[PDB]
């Protein structure tokens, strides 16, 4: 409103052519830036999006999700965050052939079954590399409460301008009193 | 201390020449490249020292392929039309605001209008007269300014520099905000 656109290459170339030186140168350078591519064829796919991770300073331990592999054996994991605690939600992909316009990264959270989050993430156009990407969120915190304590669902889509499923997954996030 | 500017704006209202200008210290009287690239502008806004890198783009139809790639990480936009073409300015809100709100949701914005030079000259003047338009007025700058949100309006001239050096310390401003703003945040 827004636108868308686209284309381419051629364209650148053309522118450168223108022519140279120149213008152209420058332109180429621017382209270169863007760049690369690878491859061419276609178918491859020219975007595979490799992997999810919460950039969290205090967290003793490792909290990743490899989304090149199987996808729903995370219904049955979680992640578990301190209350609180400000952290970066980053998506690893890779723009293999073609450049990719106003990429988009969506989570509608759950609770109890119910929908009580939406937010939507401004990625934007990348083009092919043979080196992978990493998009940075910008810094989020954890809830904090009685009534913001408990277990979530997040429902993740890394789309763009032609509204193209990229990937789509479902991942968990504990929210308690303390790491444990 | 270290800042990204986008400048954008319609064909050939005059980016590249600004950013020329502010970088070199003179208009580029006779070659002008399609965009100015790598350049950081050292600029002191008062207090720090900031680099401000200045990422120059453009259209003429098919760079609006690569223009996205431009917006990662910005932290200022310079967004542009002429003083000399009212059409220009109409493309802020129909064209530019969406694209620049798209993919750099809550970074300021600079309106400003170039070619002020051209305000009251007379071949600008006759030509526009023709269309039963004028050049555009600082009040219309100012009120579209409000109108799309921006930090603030500026005018300046490329040709002769006169207002130059005051919108990129305003756009650094604004950077350093942003961071713051951032922180917150938402978610
Ligand atoms: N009168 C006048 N012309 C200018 C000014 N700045 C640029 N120009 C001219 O406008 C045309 C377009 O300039 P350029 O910077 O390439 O615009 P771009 O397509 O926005 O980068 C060229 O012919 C420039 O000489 C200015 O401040 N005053
Ligand atoms: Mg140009």
């Amino acid at each position: 409103s827004v636108n868308y656109k686209p284309p381419a290459q051629k364209s650148i170339q053309e522118i450168q052519e223108l022519d140279k030186d120149d213008e152209s140168l420058r332109k180429y350078k621017e382209a270169l830036l863007g760049r690369v591519a690878v491859s061419a064829d276609p178918n491859v796919p020219n975007v595979v999006v490799t992997g999810l991770t919460l950039v969290c300073s205090s967290a003793p331990g490792p909290l990743e999700l490899d989304l090149t592999g199987d996808l729903e054996s995370f219904k049955k994991q979680s992640f578990v965050l301190k209350e609180g605690v400000e952290y970066r939600i980053k998506i690893s992909f890779r723009v293999n052939r073609e450049i990719v316009s106003g990429m988009k990264y969506i989570q509608h959270t759950y609770r109890k079954g119910v929908k009580i989050d939406k937010t939507d993430y401004m990625v934007g156009s990348y083009g092919p590399r043979a080196e992978e990407y990493e998009f940075l969120t910008p810094v989020e915190e954890a809830p904090k409460g009685m009534l913001a304590r408990g277990s979530y669902s997040i429902k993740s889509r890394f789309t763009d301008d032609d509204k193209t499923d990229h990937l789509s997954w479902e991942w968990n996030l504990t929210i308690k009193k303390d790491w444990k | 201390i270290r800042k990204k500017l986008v400048i954008v704006g319609d064909g050939a209202c005059g980016k590249t020449c600004l950013l020329i200008v502010n970088s070199k210290d003179q208009f580029p009287e006779v070659y002008v490249p399609t965009v100015f690239e790598n350049y950081v502008a050292d600029i002191e806004v008062d207090g720090k020292q900031v680099e401000l890198a200045l990422w120059d783009t453009a259209g003429q139809e098919d760079y609006d392929r690569l223009r996205p790639l431009s917006y990662p990480d910005t932290d200022v936009i310079l967004m542009c039309f002429s003083i000399d073409s009212p059409d220009s300015l109409e493309n802020i809100p129909e064209k530019w605001t969406p694209e620049v709100k798209h993919f750099c949701p809550n970074v300021p914005i600079i309106l400003v209008g170039n070619k002020k030079d051209l305000r009251n000259d007379e071949h600008t003047r006759r030509e526009l007269a023709k269309m039963k338009q004028e050049p555009v007025k600082p009040e219309e700058g100012r009120d579209m300014a409000n109108r799309i949100g921006a930090f603030g309006y500026m005018e300046c001239s490329a040709k002769t520099k006169d207002g130059v050096r005051e919108v990129f310390e305003m756009a650094t401003r604004a950077a350093l905000q942003a961071r713051r703003g951032k922180k917150k945040s938402g978610c």
